[PDB]
């Protein structure tokens, strides 16, 4: 079987997603699914909905894990000719640390360790952290007043290189090199459908 | 044919009730793939990825003195909302929806005709929603949980039991979380991170402390969260001989009399309960060798959930979790029955004589390197495997 | 173990031609199919469980399906057809509808007709996953009379051929 | 028919063919007898005008 | 750790580069030939 | 019924198997006296739950039939007819000496006869001979042609019929001289054939029993040349020229050496001898019934299909456990299949011991000469005999037509109106059916012109002798050919000219 | 049939008030809905969205000494504003908007007769304040 | 080897017995992406001989083209031509070439393993 | 079934309802009561009540 995904929304196997692009990377914290749903309406009978705005998803691609992380949004679209059709939208777990605003009591890590300064702004959502880098120490961690759970983050390990991701399980690697795993060596006539 | 009798073999055309007689009858039938056409490559590929939408076109006529009111109700009909059921002279009962319907209908050039040109598409039902279809490959555990929660704060109070059995009954509530201690401790083994270490702490906080147990709410989420742990450890057959061995501790009863046995009976139960059903999450994380081999471990945690609601009807101490442990007792058998007939669809190929592994695992799939496969299902010498050879369907 | 190979699936109760016996009415004999009860040694009836495949059959054929609509409507109970069809996932209609033939002249265009809907009720035998290649050899004109030998072509429960075109039906159990 | 303990059963005269229709005549039966035997008490007792067996609770 | 049954296709491998290096002086193993036939002996008692 | 609705009425034949009863097979054997079945008559076979209260417990007949039921479940009805045991008849016994003690656990498994009679048991340290000897008679299956008792450790074989057939179990195949991982250590088998069989039934009475009662099959459980001639003769005089035809065909078989079974053939086209070796594990008229069982039962509408190949001649329902000689050696397996003989071969090289199924090669009938003793392969196929009957049936349900009609001879100038025809016409329509029937029927054709004749009474018998409506058609055809003989002539070529 | 009166059973063509003779008479009916064509399956979906707008299609013959003039007024009444009433021969009243209107006139070819191809759409009002 | 070695059959819908289904186990780890044998004791028997050599003629060609694929020979040819009874004459041509590269500006490419000689 | 034999119309009850339950009697074999002929010869050409209205 080609068969890729199965997406589950909490146990719902997806089986009318007429499209998928499922995003992952490193240059930033999350990942981003797109789905499309048909979602028919027969104006009679009756019809119901799923306001989800947060229900949790995952992909698993050609039977293993992709991604991890509905939260995005829904787009139910209209028209007249090839309308109803529903845009679900889906980042990663690590997302709140992306849209929200540090809480922490004090503001003022005094003697503590990048680790430590992540792993507290970090445990006020519930995200396990994958340290796999290193211990760097640091006297004086002020936190500007609210100003963004990965804004922080991102400054924290970039003065100390680390980059910062997110896996396929759904938690947030801070790493220092690569995730090993050696692969396909893609060769110019053998399987580049296109390259640039 | 020269006896071909064309009305006696073309069925009579009509679309939701009215009747009408056709002209033509065509079908769009098809394939949709992708079509790969790698770079300086002498090599394509292809990948199939669904069904082709079908779509019928007919052309009706109409000859008649009344063809002009016979159009009319054509038409009345063929604009009626929704989907209808339609007779494709050649192909049968179908459910189309109405696309086009051009209506030629001349004067000066043919009067007495009306032709009409339909165009038709295979128009499926749907389910309103998303169409979420269910979960049959995977168990719940939270229904079950939550019931032997509500089972266990019913009938554990330490605050409510004669004063010369609070310390005998804390005492097992503590030797139950250090089995289950001991129990992820066995099954980590080589894990190095961190966070193990400090799991391990937690525990033995917890076990450390004198008042942690003597509230019900703290003994149930040390518990539950014990036993999530001790799952999130290893997949599959590493957590079996551990949980058997749970199931067995807890296969015990209480000597205590009135309220303090009926605390301790509520302490094993819980164990007994928790351990059936991630061992029953266990057994399913792994897939079956043998049918019989599926069913044997069905009727092992079957045979542990009824005993278990036995106990929990025997005078009537709870109806309601004798009525949730039969509940959870189907939902794993239709779970663990369908994992074991349906899984991999195991069959027995008969073989002439008995045959070498690499053989048998050619002529069956077309793959001598799925030998493999056959070796842990059946048991005889590689080198003669048969002659009935169990093996996944192809 | 070795031992193994025995699938734990049982069969129910089959309906069996002339498990009720004949039934003489100067016309010929028919069969009144029914359920047989076999005896034992000692006391003991059981329900026979032979021949699945032909029960099912006359199960599909003496059943009759749901109507089709039609302008002046049906008498509220005797639309055909089978209210636990309204509880099955394979979206599918339970019975036969061959006692639904629009009569005609020319009974050539009769015989046809009982050929279609003969065929395509029994093509759910296939569909089922209980056989593999029922048809129907529906020969006669006569006055009113027809013969409709069926076969339904079966497997046995152990896969003894290699490299088929189709597939082990789904239901291989039965014996087919 | 009616039996001795009531059990309204069917009448297997000597043609009976046996069917599911019988199977249909048990499960009637059965669950006249498992109304009267469970809805019956439970709220026949709920009521503290009608209890009959559980006046001590 | 350490040592595992191999791969099939990499012991195939294997077996029929030694053999075209230690015997037939370096020659590809052409398919279809008593070379090929014995390379695939070997390889099947290997496996065995 | 009348509280039925509509107007299409159902009406279920009575019984099923319509399918069948067109291939009828008559498997001929002996039965004990436990069986309720009269001897000397044909009688249906329906199912098989009830042949051992009908055909005596563990007799050939009841051990035949079985695989004539193993081979196919459904397509043909088969009959039976029982023959009573001999009357002098002295059973034929052998015996099985254990010397022990044991000395160490393990099993005890033998096979006698075939797969089915296959027998396993458990033996402990310290059991003595006696013991295992006694467990052993205990877990024999009693369908085993083979009635068996213990004593003292001497297991004693009498068999059930008497007669010739039971000096057929020759080759038991233990488990108790090497090192299988299973192995009572200190335990000895010894084989020894006592007594041995007697006098064999000579019924040749077939005449009285089946006279038009039309057979397809005749399988023959026994192995006295002379119930093979008797058959042999029933089957030629029903493929006859006098009486109208009830063609068919039998199977017998013949065990022996070479010499023995070379002897024990003729030129019999009517019957397909199976030759079987010395040494054979398998009782003969099981394999034997299994063979006619496969060729009654899949040649039913298809007359043409060869019953020989690991496909087409498999006998699912023969086990043998293979053997470290092969049997017929192929200097001899050669020699057989020029003689008209029958070959079975076991399909699957699986070494020593590892049970097997045997397969049929040359699917061919006993006919190597001609009436006039000329070399022929016409018969040699036994699906010729089958075309060769089934075109007889076709050529004579089409000749119906000229039934009644009327002919024109001597004048062949059917007026206007009439509904006759002339020789000429009839001889036209022949010659079309002939070549409409080319490959399924008949070989493409040589010479289509001076191969079929239709010439009327009045111009065969001599002069004022002929009468009015007589014909005579003469065809001469040949069967559909299959495969080629290719002769390659491979050659290279270094030097290159373009 | 054998005596079916044409031009008592086809209504007599005009537009506005205008009236001409037709020569043909088209439609194009319908109803418009989504297909779901599910990745990986054998299903199809349909969900039915409304009623197609319909249009029709009619020629007009204009064969008189004075066919000129006739064209002239049915021009100018065909580009008079608004949507106005439409008696399609076959479909009796409607209200209708002309879309297009071609006028072929040969001289040298055919003259004497001028063909007129007219395309009507079904024009219903809506209100002003949508509903 | 490869006229007088089975190919795998054709899926038919009767099947085969698990172990006549002709073919080389060893076929599962080649990388070339082909098979081993030949097809010409399969041929479909039909009337009309002249038919049947067409088909043993295709059937041979198909097969021994795998001679030129391997490399070992360049023009591999047949010239089965007969009908009689049954006897047919099939004479084969294998071209070679030798083992130095004697001559140049040629069409095609040296076969790959001219080292056989051909 | 004797009924239906000697063309005598039977009336019964449409569904089945039980004891007490009303319902509401049907008609099966819309017959008429002829089965024998002229001379003495049965027959089933006049059997049917429509037969009948189809001859007038």
């Amino acid at each position: 079987m080609i068969k890729p995904m199965r997406i589950f929304i909490g146990g719902e196997e997806l089986v009318t997603y007429t499209s998928a692009q499922l995003q992952r990377t490193k240059k930033q914290m999350t990942g981003s699914l797109t789905v499309e749903i048909f979602l028919d309406y027969v104006p009679t009978k009756p019809t119901i909905v799923n306001a989800v705005r947060g229900k949790e998803i995952l992909v698993y691609i050609m039977g293993e894990l992709a991604f991890t992380g509905a939260g995005g949004d829904v787009s139910v679209n209209f028209s007249k000719g090839n309308g109803y059709s529903v845009t679900l939208t889906a980042r990663g777990r690590t997302k709140y640390l992306i849209d929200s605003s540090q809480t922490h009591p004090t503001g003022f890590f005094k003697n503590t360790s990048d680790k430590k300064v992540i792993e507290t702004l970090v445990k006020e959502h519930n995200v396990v952290l994958q340290w796999d880098a290193e211990e760097i120490d640091e006297p004086k961690v002020t936190l500007r007043d609210g100003n963004r759970i990965y804004n922080e983050i991102f400054e924290r390990c970039n003065q100390n290189c680390h980059f910062a991701y997110e896996t396929r399980d759904g938690k947030l690697l801070i790493t220092d090199g690569t995730n090993g795993t050696v692969g396909e060596d893609i060769i110019l006539g053998y399987n580049i459908l296109d390259f640039s | 044919g020269p006896c071909y009798n064309p009305d006696a073999e073309y069925l009579p055309a009509s679309f939701k009730g009215f009747s009408f007689d056709a002209d033509s009858s065509d079908s769009d039938h098809g394939r949709n793939g992708a079509e790969a056409e790698f770079v300086f490559g002498e090599r394509t590929g292809y990948a199939d990825l669904g069904i082709k939408i079908k779509s019928y076109q007919l052309r009706a006529r109409f000859q008649t003195n009344d063809h002009i009111a016979q159009t009319n109700a054509f038409i009345a009909v063929l604009e009626s909302p929704g989907p209808g059921l339609l007779v494709h002279p050649t192909r049968g009962t179908v459910f189309a929806a109405c696309r086009s319907a051009r209506v030629t209908d001349s004067k000066v050039d043919a009067a007495g005709v009306t032709y009409v040109e339909l165009d038709f598409v295979e128009a499926n039902s749907v389910l309103s929603g998303f169409g979420l279809v269910g979960n049959l490959v995977a168990l719940a555990l939270a229904p079950i949980i939550t019931a032997t929660e509500g089972s266990f704060k019913r009938h554990f109070s330490p605050d409510n039991i004669r004063y010369y059995n609070t310390e005998a009954v804390v005492s097992t509530m503590a030797q139950a979380v250090t089995q289950v201690q001991n129990a992820y401790l066995a099954i980590s083994g080589n894990d190095t991170s961190q966070d193990k270490w400090t799991t391990v702490r937690d525990f033995r906080n917890v076990l450390i402390d004198e008042f942690t147990f003597y509230s019900p709410a703290n003994a149930w989420n040390v518990l539950r969260n014990g036993f999530a742990i001790l799952d999130a450890a290893a997949t599959g057959s590493d957590k079996f001989n551990v949980l058997r061995n749970l199931i067995n501790w807890s296969s015990t009863h209480s000597d205590l009399d009135g309220e303090s046995g009926d605390a301790e009976n509520a302490i094993f139960t819980a164990v007994r309960v928790l351990s059936a059903a991630y061992l029953a999450k266990a057994y399913t994380e792994t897939a079956a060798t043998t049918v019989n081999e599926g069913l044997t471990q069905y009727d092992l945690i079957a045979a542990v959930l009824e005993q278990e609601a036995q106990i929990a009807k025997d005078d009537c101490h709870d109806n309601e979790f004798f009525l949730q442990i039969r509940a959870f007792a189907v939902d794993v058998a239709r779970v663990m029955v369908n994992r074991a007939y349906n899984s991999p669809s195991l069959i027995v190929y008969a073989f002439p004589g008995t045959v070498h592994g690499l053989v048998a695992a050619w002529e069956i799939f077309g793959d001598a390197k799925r030998s493999r496969d056959l070796e842990a299902r059946n048991n005889g010498s590689p080198w003669a495997v048969g002659p009935k050879i169990i093996s996944e369907r192809v | 173990c070795t031992v193994d190979v025995a699938d734990r699936r049982k069969r129910f109760w089959t309906t069996q031609i002339a498990a009720c016996g004949t039934s003489s009415d100067d016309c010929g004999d028919c069969a009144r199919p029914g359920l047989q009860l076999m005896c034992n040694g000692q006391g003991q009836v059981t329900v026979s469980t032979d021949n699945y495949a032909v029960g099912l059959a006359l199960n599909i054929l003496l059943t009759d399906a749901s109507k089709a609509d039609t302008g002046c409507g049906w008498t509220p109970g005797n639309r055909g057809g089978f209210w636990g069809d309204s509880f099955r996932s394979d979206n599918l209609r339970s019975g036969s509808k061959i006692r639904q033939v629009p009569t005609r002249t020319s009974m050539r265009e009769t015989v046809s007709l009982i050929r279609a809907y003969a065929l395509d009720d029994l093509k759910k035998l296939v569909t089922y996953g209980v056989a593999k290649s029922v048809d129907v050899d529906l020969t006669y004109r006569g006055s009113n009379k027809i013969d409709m030998t069926v076969i339904i072509q079966g497997v046995d429960g152990n896969e003894s051929r290699v490299g088929l075109t189709g597939e082990r039906i789904s239901n291989a159990w039965v014996w087919s | 028919t009616i039996t001795e303990a009531g059990n309204c059963a069917a009448c297997w005269t000597t043609d009976h063919c046996p069917t599911l229709v019988d199977y249909a005549v048990n499960v009637g039966a059965r669950l006249a007898s498992v109304i009267e035997r469970t809805i019956w008490p439970a709220v026949r007792e709920s009521d503290p005008f009608t209890a009959v067996t559980s006046t001590a609770d | 750790c350490t040592i595992q049954r191999p791969d099939p296709q990499d012991l195939r491998n294997d077996i029929a580069t030694r053999f075209s290096t230690n015997v037939l002086g370096g020659a590809p193993i052409i398919p279809e030939s008593n070379e090929f036939y014995v390379v695939s002996l070997e390889y099947a008692m290997q496996e065995e | 019924d009348a509280l039925s609705d509509g107007f299409v009425r159902l009406c279920i034949d009575p019984s099923l198997n319509f399918f069948g009863e067109g291939c009828k097979i008559l498997v001929e054997g002996q039965m004990t006296d436990d069986g309720s079945a009269t001897p000397d008559a044909v009688t249906c076979v329906t199912s098989e739950l009830d042949i051992i209260e009908r055909f005596g417990q563990g007799s050939v007949l009841t051990e035949s039939l079985r695989k004539v039921f193993c081979t196919c479940k459904s397509g043909v009805s088969v009959y039976a007819l029982p023959r009573e045991d001999a009357a002098a008849g002295v059973k034929a016994v052998y015996t099985l000496t254990i010397a022990g003690p044991a000395t160490t656990d393990g099993r005890v498994q033998l096979y006698m006869g075939e797969a089915e009679y296959a027998v396993d048991i458990g033996v402990d340290a310290g059991d003595t001979a006696t013991d295992i000897a006694a467990a052993i008679v205990a877990a024999i299956s009693p369908d085993f042609p083979y009635a068996a008792t213990a004593a003292a450790g001497v297991i004693t074989l009498t068999a059930r019929n008497a007669g010739t057939i039971g000096n057929h179990l020759s080759v038991i195949y233990t488990n108790l001289g090497s090192c299988t991982s299973v192995t009572p250590e200190g335990v000895t088998v010894t084989f020894a054939q006592t007594t041995a069989g007697s006098v064999n039934p000579t019924p040749n009475d077939y005449a009285t029993v089946v006279n038009e009662c039309c057979f397809a099959v005749y399988v023959l459980s026994s192995d006295d040349t002379d119930w093979q001639e008797n058959l042999r003769d029933w089957i030629r005089s029903a493929w006859d020229c006098s009486k109208p035809q009830c063609f068919g065909h039998g199977y017998v078989f013949n065990k022996g050496t070479l010499g023995q079974v070379l002897a024990d053939g003729d030129n019999s086209a009517e019957l397909s001898r199976l030759a079987l070796p010395t040494t054979y594990p398998v009782l003969p008229y099981l394999t034997n019934a299994a063979y006619g069982a496969l060729s009654a039962c899949s040649t039913c509408n298809n007359p043409e299909l060869n019953i020989q190949g690991q496909t087409f001649g498999l006998l699912s329902c023969i086990n043998m456990p293979e053997s470290c000689t092969p049997g017929w050696t192929f200097g001899e397996v050669t020699q057989l299949q020029a003689n008209g003989f029958v070959v079975s071969g076991p399909s699957t090289t699986s070494g020593q011991g590892n049970y097997t199924s045997p397969y049929i090669y040359n699917d061919v009938t006993n006919y190597l000469r001609d009436e006039k003793n000329r070399p022929n392969a016409t018969f040699r196929d036994a699906s010729s005999r089958r075309l060769a009957a089934a075109t007889g049936v076709a050529l004579a349900e089409f000749l119906q037509q000229f039934n009644g009609l009327a002919v024109f001879t001597k004048n062949t100038n059917i007026r206007t109106g009439i509904i006759g025809t002339n020789p000429r016409l009839m001889l036209g329509k022949i010659r079309k059916w002939a070549q409409d029937n080319v490959g399924t029927l008949f070989s493409e054709f040589d010479n289509i012109n001076e191969d079929i004749q239709l010439l009327t009474d009045f111009e065969v018998q001599p002069k004022c002798v002929g009468q009015p409506g007589i014909f005579h058609l003469n065809m001469r055809y040949r069967p559909p050919v299959r495969g080629a003989r290719i002769n390659v002539n491979m050659a290279p070529a270094l030097f290159d000219n373009c």
